[PDB]
């Protein structure tokens, strides 16, 4: 459990970079604050996906 | 966009059409009660800033 | 079975190799989740033969895509079986019908 | 155990104003968030009782399409102002008050003929705006107690011809609640991911605080439900 | 023929049914298309992808 | 008048269409309360009705589910799937063990399980498997426990109880006894009133739970939540 607690603490304010191939233009890669979610897929905001 | 366009349209004859409301608060209250459609052509006192 | 079909599913189910098909019409003597024992009809049996056919059903083998391949019987005891009938429903097959 | 469910704690409330409140609670078992939110929203918006302005008569005014000089606003604007009028009456189920004044300026709630049993939460509220002093405003307004909300068109009928000439109808916004926005969000406790945090945005007139409204609605709902309660 | 077959099943000819939102307990304002679809699993299991 | 007065609903009638299908009736109701309470009850009943399900199965002559027991028409996985739908009513115990043995040809159904005084089968005609040989016989031992919700296998094996015997098979459970709940609101004539309306609840379940008992339990938990709300300072 302490592992998960530490993981929660470490990532509170830590941007990550999300990229999709191909990278047509400068919006192909963007930073996001991560929020930990149970599952195995990356959740995205619809506007950024469009 | 679909929902916004649906919510911005208007019908000739709708539930509670022709009423006059105070402000957007009253609009939300009236719709949530189902007493009037989204499409009613109504007079509302709106404020704005510039 | 999918609710909406096209009619060709019977053909593809028949011509696949997964489904066990009765080579000779007869009556099923015995059923088991491993094997099927068919008692062939007298007029249909090849003369001078034991007159009993045995079909062994492969159980939980490995596909080339790491998928289970299990065949299940689809009949009960003593049911008459004609020539070319479907006996063992293979993967994605239902009563001689393709069902993905 | 099976009998027990993760009851929440009143984790916080922040009053954005004397009328604006954000009540957040957590954790909640799955599906309870939306259930409680919808129940409370419907109860507050259609069942909370109260008293509000219902019918209006004016000496110089006969209909909504009529006019009265000395005031820039016409009938509809002042009717809307009257709709936006906080009021609380103790004991009496209904009472009629009189508004009368002469002079240029904002005719506010202070000029209403005061009644000891009747209280106006915001006297600073503007009812009308008289543009001249030689003219005067004189009118009578009746306030009765009711539940929830009801449009005038509901009370608009041919059977109600008993209403005399120059009697105006006003929508009865009995419910003190101005706006209620329920919201659900995820939350995790002891590695239980499917725990629901519930957030309520409440906005009410000065009749009562939002927390009192929430407790009132909860008590009403529980009391209605108490018939099937098998224990203490 | 589809219309007739639906008519045999005591189902609306329009093929659209009214619905109630579960979370809201509220009826929709538009009849909705409800039917049966044959769905497949497409072997691209995320647990093998991530 | 009586602006603060609300009539209290009562279970005015209960009708039993079937052991599976039942309908209850609430009356009287204030206007608008009907839809709110109906939605609330529907959600709570679908959510949190306790029920006893099947958890573990042990079968002689086998080690894992992907094996074939001789002389059995169906294979083990199909047997487990059939066992999934079995509904067992327990009366006073959180856990119970059921031993079912059968021998000789025949369709083995739920009617054949050796019963205990505190457990019973709502649908004994629920077929399980089919023996197709006189000498072939099948003996199985099931564990039925009481729970709420829908627990997948991995969640319960996350208890990581050491040294689980190999010849033990685990099947996930869905403790919910109900299967479909719908409600309707009908204007009624009570107390010479028009505002009043009557709620009708149609509910179909596995039948292992009394309708009125379920209603009372759901009302109790909802009232607990509401009381927790009232406690706000």
């Amino acid at each position: 459990a302490v592992v998960w607690d530490i993981l929660d603490e470490v990532i509170r304010e830590h941007p990550v970079l999300l990229n999709r191939a191909p990278t047509l233009h400068r919006l192909g890669i963007q930073a996001f604050e991560p929020v930990l979610i149970e599952g195995k897929a990356i959740q995205l905001h619809p506007l950024v996906c469009a | 966009v679909l929902g916004l366009y649906y919510m911005t349209r208007d019908c000739v004859n709708a539930k509670g059409e022709g009423m006059v409301l105070t402000g957007p608060k009253e609009a939300e209250r009236l719709y949530r009660s189902g007493l009037a459609s989204l499409h009613a052509r109504v007079k509302v006192r709106i404020t704005e800033y510039e | 079975k999918p609710l909406v079909g096209t009619g060709m599913e019977r053909a593809v189910a028949v011509d696949s190799g997964v489904t066990a098909v009765a080579k000779r019409g007869g009556v099923v003597q015995y059923v088991d989740a491993s094997r099927i024992v068919i008692k062939v009809n007298e007029d249909e049996m090849y003369p001078g033969e034991a007159g009993i056919d045995i079909y062994n059903l492969t159980k939980y083998t490995r596909s080339n895509q790491n998928t289970c391949i299990n065949q299940m019987p689809c009949v009960s005891l003593g049911e008459p079986v004609e020539r070319g009938d479907v006996l063992a429903d293979g993967p994605s097959t239902d009563l001689g019908e393709l069902a993905l | 155990s099976v009998t027990e469910f993760l009851k929440p704690r009143l984790v916080d409330i922040e009053q954005v104003s004397s009328t604006h409140a954000k009540v957040t609670l957590e954790p909640l078992e799955r599906g309870f968030g939306h259930t409680l939110g919808n129940a409370l929203r419907r109860i507050l918006l259609s069942s909370m009782p109260g008293c509000a302005v219902t019918e209006v008569e004016i000496d110089g005014v006969l209909h909504e399409y009529s006019t009265k000089e000395g005031v820039q606003e016409d009938i509809l604007e002042i009717l809307l102002n009257l709709k936006g009028l906080a009021v609380r009456v103790q004991g009496k189920d209904e009472v009629i008050l009189t508004l009368n004044k002469s002079g240029i300026g904002p005719v506010t709630a202070a000029d209403i003929t005061h009644d000891g049993d009747v209280e106006i939460v915001k006297p600073q509220h503007v009812i009308c705006h008289l543009t001249d002093e030689n003219a005067s405003i004189s009118m009578r307004i009746k306030v009765q107690r009711g539940r929830g909300y009801v449009p005038a068109s509901t009370r608009i009928h041919s059977e109600e011809d008993e209403r005399p000439i120059g009697r105006l109808l006003v929508d009865a916004c009995y419910s003190p609640v101005e706006r209620i926005a329920y919201n659900v969000e995820a939350a995790r406790v002891e590695q239980r991911t499917d725990l629901d945090k519930l957030v309520i945005e409440m906005e009410t007139n000065g009749t009562i605080d939002p927390e009192e409204a929430i407790r009132r609605a909860a008590t009403i709902l529980a009391e209605q439900l108490e018939a099937f309660v098998d224990l203490r | 023929e589809i219309k007739e077959l639906l008519k045999l099943g005591d189902l609306p000819t329009s093929g659209q049914i009214r619905l109630y939102d579960g979370r809201t307990g509220e009826q929709f304002e538009r009849p909705v298309t409800v039917g049966y679809m044959y769905m497949l699993k497409l072997n691209h299991l995320v647990d093998d992808k991530m």
